[PDB]
RNA sequence: UGAAAUGCGCAGAUACCGGGAGGAACGCCGAUGGCGAAGGCAGCCACCUGGUCCACCCGUGACGCUGAGGCGCGAAAGCGUGGGGAGCAAACCGGAUUAACCCGGGUAGUCCACGCCCUAAACGAUGCGCGCUAGGUCUCUGGGUCUCCUGGGGGCCGAAGCUAAC
């Protein structure tokens, strides 16, 4: 029922500058928030596929945005991912 | 709201306004389609009408 | 917060003192799941679509509030339980139609 | 993902319905092979265009006189245009190794090793390159 | 059903009227329709949730496209456990015809949920699939505009390709 308000948080907070609301971290960011919404669906809905279907979609998705971050810049890929408690 | 100014078609209280089956009526029903159904469940003689 | 609308028909055949404390009772259960009344009007008595409990007619009642989303189903539930309620239609946004 | 070869088909398509004249993505690569089928004919030139910022390469179809009779549909110029080395099919060759363009009829244009020429300018210059493509 | 048998035979049936209990499937609108990864899904309503389209056009910045293993998954169908009811129904039974599948009764069964399983599908627009390019009129769908444009479906073409579906 969510996602409406907090994305202006969740954005701020991975925004590199004021104004920046899609940079890889964002994108990413906001992304995640999608993916735990729907993983948290699907834990009560598991006859639903078609959702399921959507999650790997942008977990494909951010793994890749991952892996690009980190090829251009490790830097900022270490500090994404663990400011998202991704692989600690 | 934008229901050809006259009134909404999904007004399904106020069933002062006979309007079963049909097939033609104008422009999109679905929206109206729904509300029939919606009507029937109330008050809405489900018979059959010609 | 969601925006409802309720609608509820009771038994034709009760008093103003039976009829009153219907509505008081739909109005509290409504308060008890986070449903402010927003408005309430009673259309009247029409004509069933369909006989209910051997009653052709009844008597029809209006409500609108914005209550929790999770927590409309358990409403429903919580009023047509009543021997008087006929029957009950929820659906969403002010005034149904 | 091609631009030459997307380029080249838009060319072709251009003659074929019979227009005027067929924008084209700009190139720096793709300019200079416009500007060598303008020298020979097949194109009566281009031109620089910028829409809405963006810039273009905007050729003129050339047509030859007009057929051996009543019919409309001009005598066409390009016959026909399509590439030899591409994408994964890197195709190259030595000044020996040179093609042989349609009998002379065309010219078949060479990435050498001093800018982008044909058969013959690299034959003279005795230079190869890669087997752009072959236009008759 | 064109015949007839069968069945109805505690009763008083079947087509009548009202009420009661249970289950399944769910009309008119559903339409050359639409959505979705496929399957499949269409009484309605609320909630959770996915994908997709369009507009202004700020931001991050081709982090792209296809794609073998792997993983999940298809109508009907068989198989194990728990379990209630209804319709239909192949093996089964009977009349007839013959000298057979039409009709009648009809249990096992088919059903719902979990698990296992997961073919030919559909379609032929599938070797996948992406980008660009050519391109008029008519009917229909969605958004912003309103001799329009972007994104679908159907019908008749022009160029070109395929003679060997014309």
């Amino acid at each position: 029922p969510i996602t409406k308000e907090e994305k202006q948080k969740v954005i701020q907070e991975f925004a590199r500058f004021p104004g920046d609301t899609g940079s890889t971290e964002v994108q990413v960011a906001l992304l995640t928030l999608r993916i735990n919404r729907l993983s948290e669906h699907l834990k009560v809905h598991k006859k639903d596929h078609h959702s399921h279907r959507g999650l790997l979609m942008m977990v494909g998705q951010r793994r890749r945005l991952l892996r690009y971050l980190q090829r251009e810049d490790p830097e900022r890929y270490r500090e994404i991912v663990e400011k998202l408690g991704l692989r600690g | 709201r934008n229901v050809e100014v006259l009134k909404r078609f999904l007004s399904e209280t106020g069933k002062i306004l006979p309007r079963r089956r049909t097939g033609l009526s104008g422009k999109e029903q679905r929206i109206l389609a729904k509300t029939i159904k919606r009507a029937r469940i109330l008050g809405l003689l489900p018979f059959t009408e010609k | 917060m969601r925006r409802y609308e309720v609608n509820i028909v009771l038994n034709p055949n009760l008093d103003q003192s039976q009829l009153a404390l219907e509505k008081e009772i739909i109005q509290r259960a409504l308060e008890n799941y986070g449903a402010r009344v927003e408005k309430v009007e009673e259309l009247g008595l029409r004509r069933l679509a369909y006989p209910i409990a051997k009653d052709p007619q009844g008597y029809f009642l209006w409500y609108q509030v914005e209550m929790p989303e999770d927590r409309v189903n358990d409403l429903a539930r919580e009023l047509r339980i009543r021997d008087n309620v006929r029957r009950v239609m929820v659906v969403k946004s002010q005034e149904p139609f | 993902t091609d631009p030459i070869a997307d380029m080249l088909t838009r060319i072709r398509n251009a003659t074929r319905v019979y227009k005027e004249s067929t924008d084209v993505p700009a190139s720096r690569f793709k300019e200079e092979i416009l500007r060598i089928l303008a020298r020979e004919g097949f194109i009566k030139g281009y031109e620089r265009v910028d829409v809405d910022g963006k810039p273009y390469l905007r050729v003129y179809l050339k047509y030859g006189p007009r057929r051996q009779g009543p019919d409309p549909r001009p005598e066409q110029v390009i016959h026909h245009i399509r590439r030899i080395s591409k994408p994964g099919r890197r195709v190259y060759v030595g000044v020996k190794e040179i093609p042989r363009v349609r009998r002379g009829l065309g010219i078949a244009i060479l990435s050498t090793s001093k800018g982008v020429l044909t058969d013959r300018e690299a034959r003279k210059l005795g230079v190869g390159g890669e087997l752009i493509c072959e236009v008759w």
